[PDB]
RNA sequence: CCGCUGAAAGCAUCUAAGCGGGAAGCCCGCCCCAAGAUGAGGCCUCCCACGGCGUCAAGCCGGUAAGGACCCGGGAAGACC
RNA sequence: UCGAUGUCGGCUCGUCGCAUCCUGGGGCUGAAGAAGGUCCCAAGGGUUGGGCUGUUCGCCCAUUAAAGCGGCACGCGAGCU
């Protein structure tokens, strides 16, 4: 089920001759998968895939060269496509094809103890009128004696950023295979640099 | 009406069926039709 | 003053085969027989007993209608779910805990009421890849 | 009954005959019986958990051997204007004024048969599915929307 | 809320045996966390003596690897960690 | 409770109930159609920006599909005014 892994590299607007799509542009590489995770003794139906190859002997015990094409697994790390089954080896990006839509989770940039009128869009308090130490503040978080506590859902400041974010239905605008590139129109999360795994879609 | 508390039986046609707990009145005129909720 | 006690007996690795009955009333077959209140060697503070082993869940019958009655509320999420659970919903995905729900109330409250829930063994029967030690008490 | 083949486990009496088999549950109880083709059914337990499930079976194996004799014809008129049902296959497609005229399929063991675009008849090897997929044909459009629209069986339009 | 079949009550009735439609509602689907899920999972890979002190690979240490740290250069990771 | 339970409103953050203001279903309708009325299910999501008043509430203005009624110490001052 059409997966890859590959890298954010940067946005470029690029244009289908009539307006400017603006598009990213994820490093999409062969990504030579290393374990097929089968139902039978899993039960996932799951591919390990990986990424760049030139691992000057930083590859510890998981040597793991039990694939016929394992090509010494990367540091540019092991992940998952959870529904794959692909029928060659190293599936570059020719599984998609330009048109179809994508899921891209990668690992967004993360904004460390971004407190709360940025984490959850607050609303803060004035800047002026009075007091002063409240233009940032979530001020109320909760009611008085009953319940008495603060709700565990409660927006508040914390870690943000950082985790996992899937953009679903990004549409595939080209692909660049001359250089194993792949183009979608949108916001691909995470840095230029930074990892994304591109996934099939689930519109249906 | 439709949904009452108390269901009467105001024509003769009207069965005072009970489907589910709830005591209906089913007609032919549909303007009966009692709830009993 | 005398003195009464058991000792460390090798354990009792009874089936339940639960075909037919209902839970609760053989939930509380299966609580006391959990807790030592069948041997007369019963502290209340060793956790002696039975490692009870029921299998072949669900068609666990139950009684009069409860299709979409028995509630299994008991996962306050927590902020606003009191998330319900029907007992056909329970017996469709992992059926497995209706009878795990029925005892872990029927056992008492303490770290010994705990530890003698972690002998009871659940399955959706039968082969229950767990025997071959099956004194199978019904 | 005399084509009928009937024949009788606990959970299930089970009739047959000149169109096909038809599997018909019962309530164990009484240890009923069999004699000839329409039985004399039994009960001796005057309760109510017994003495309507008596009556029951006994409208219900009669129309499952009715229904291997031939218990099928509920017909559909189609009223106002052409909202024709016509078959394509065996799925048919009735064009009642919809932007998306409706093919509607069926359960295995009933076939609509369709005289006319200004009738249709459901028939098949039972009651049951058959008034209910006469009732689907139905509701796909309730008739009485004042009048003469909607499909009907054979009801009174009145105002 | 409308059904189909149909008794109790020879008729009917959506109902007591049954079975169907059907709501932004419910569960799962979608996204994220998530094995601290003591229920602590699974899979792939790597490393494996006993020499020593008894009612014995001895519960305690000393050398072990596979690895992990310490440190340092850092980082769209980050208050520190 | 007076060897203190800070008190109205607004801001901020909410969360819940259903006796629903929309939205989704549906029944009747003095329901031709479009509307609507009333009633049954239905909180999952909403529920605007303003003028005046310290105001909750109101009156309006311009919208809206709707501009819900409440509770939560007339929620919220170890958050503020
Ligand atoms: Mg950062
Ligand atoms: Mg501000
Ligand atoms: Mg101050
Ligand atoms: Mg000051
Ligand atoms: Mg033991
Ligand atoms: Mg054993
Ligand atoms: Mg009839
Ligand atoms: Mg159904
Ligand atoms: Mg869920
Ligand atoms: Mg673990
Ligand atoms: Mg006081
Ligand atoms: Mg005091
Ligand atoms: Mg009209
Ligand atoms: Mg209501
Ligand atoms: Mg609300
Ligand atoms: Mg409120
Ligand atoms: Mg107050
Ligand atoms: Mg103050
Ligand atoms: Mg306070
Ligand atoms: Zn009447």
């Amino acid at each position: 089920m059409k997966g890859i892994l590959g890298v954010k590299v940067g946005m470029t607007r690029i244009f289908r001759d009539d307006r400017a799509v603006p598009v990213t542009v994820i490093l999409a590489g062969p990504c030579p998968v290393v374990q097929r995770r089968t139902p039978e003794k899993d039960g996932y139906t799951a591919v390990q895939l990986g990424f760049l190859p030139q691992n000057p002997k930083r590859v510890n015990r998981p040597l793991k060269g039990h694939f016929a094409k394992a090509g010494v697994e990367p540091v540019r790390i092991l992940r998952e496509i959870r529904d794959f089954n692909p029928e060659g080896d190293t599936v570059t990006v020719e599984i998609f094809k330009p048109g179809e839509r994508v899921d891209v989770t990668g690992t967004s940039k993360g904004r460390g103890f971004a407190g709360v009128m940025k984490r959850w869009n607050f609303a803060g308090g004035p800047d002026s009128h009075g007091a002063h130490k409240i233009h940032r503040h979530p001020g109320s978080i909760g009611n008085r004696k009953t319940p008495g506590r603060v709700y565990k859902g409660k927006k508040m400041a914390g870690h943000y950023g950082a985790e996992r974010v899937t953009v679903m239905n990004l549409e595939v605008v080209d692909v660049i295979p001359e250089e194993n590139l792949l183009l979608v129109k949108g916001a691909v999360p995470g840095p230029n640099g930074g990892l994304v795994i591109v996934r099939e879609t689930k519109k249906a | 009406m439709k949904v009452r508390a108390s269901v009467k039986r105001i024509c003769d046609k009207c069965k005072v069926i009970r489907r589910h707990g709830r005591v209906y009145v089913i007609c032919e005129n549909p303007k009966h039709k009692q709830r009993q909720g | 003053m005398k003195t009464y006690v058991p000792k460390q007996v090798e354990p009792r690795w009874v089936l339940i085969d639960a075909e037919g009955k209902t839970l609760g009333r053989l939930a509380t077959k299966i609580a006391t027989l959990l807790r030592g209140k069948h041997r007369p060697d019963w502290t209340p503070n060793v956790a002696m007993g039975d490692f009870v082993v029921v299998v072949n869940a669900d068609k666990i019958r139950v009684t009069g209608k409860k299709l979409e009655q028995k509630i299994y509320t008991r996962y306050s999420g927590y902020p606003g779910g009191l998330k319900k659970i029907p007992l056909e919903k329970m017996l469709a995905t992992h059926p497995e805990r209706v009878l795990e729900h029925a005892v872990k109330g029927m056992l008492p409250k303490g770290p010994l009421g705990r530890r003698l829930f972690k002998r009871l063994k659940v399955y959706a029967g039968p082969d229950h890849p767990h025997q071959a030690q099956r004194p199978e008490k019904l | 009954p005399k084509g009928v083949s009937v024949e009788v486990a606990p959970g299930r009496v089970k009739v047959k005959g000149p169109k096909g088999e038809l599997e018909v549950p019962v309530s164990p109880e009484m240890r009923v019986v069999v004699e000839e083709g329409v039985v004399r059914v039994e009960r001796p337990s005057d309760e109510r958990r017994h003495k309507s499930l008596h009556g029951l079976t006994r409208t219900l194996i009669a129309n499952a051997v009715k229904g291997v004799s031939e218990g099928y014809s509920k017909e559909l008129l189609i009223k106002g204007i052409g909202y024709r049902a016509r078959l394509v296959g065996r799925a048919l497609e009735l064009t009642v004024g919809f932007s998306h005229p409706v093919v509607v399929e069926p359960p295995e063991g009933i076939t609509f048969e369709v005289p006319e675009p200004t009738r249709v008849r459901v028939s098949g090897i039972d009651k049951q599915k058959v008034g209910q997929v006469a009732a689907n044909i139905r509701a796909i459009r309730k008739p009485s929307a004042y009048h003469e629209k909607g499909i009907y069986y054979a009801g009174e339009p009145v105002r």
